[PDB]
């Protein structure tokens, strides 16, 4: 037949799109979240040198 | 978790579903058989009653 | 048919979980860049700050 190729092939599609999306975002938010980690620490030592400065 | 429950389900769902899908596919296949063989019989009869006929006319 | 529609409802049910997955992550990913570029603006004034104190 004909529908059922295209209708099935479109879904696929559908699902394979919406997964390497996913996929993409959660990569980004684990790089972001490991950089602000990394702002917080610094931020920390930043607090601390600055108090040290103010005494 | 629930969502891997549901996936297994939905996919039970799925293999029942294709399993008797196939099932009727053979079930009708069989009648479809059956009744191209009822066609095979009614031209045999055809034919039958068509000499015979032809024999009582001439 | 029969088992035709079983089958895409379960190429369906893949659909709605994938394309649910996907937009879950985005809003994930884009709370955690808000959370990350926030704290980097605080880092920034403690540095303001900092200059200020040592001035």
């Amino acid at each position: 037949m004909d529908a059922i190729k295209k209708k099935m092939q479109m879904l696929k599609l559908d699902k394979e799109n919406a997964l390497d999306r996913a996929e993409q975002a959660e990569a980004d938010k684990k790089a972001a979240e490991d950089r602000s980690k990394q702002l917080e620490d610094e931020l920390v030592s930043l607090q601390k040198k600055l108090k040290g400065t103010e005494d | 978790d629930f969502d891997d429950i549901h996936r297994k389900r939905v996919e039970k769902d799925l293999n029942e579903l294709q399993t008797l899908i196939e099932a009727h596919f053979e079930n009708r296949k069989k009648e479809e058989e059956e009744l191209i063989s009822l066609k095979d019989r009614i031209e045999k009869r055809r034919a039958e009653r068509a000499e015979q006929q032809r024999i009582r006319n001439e």
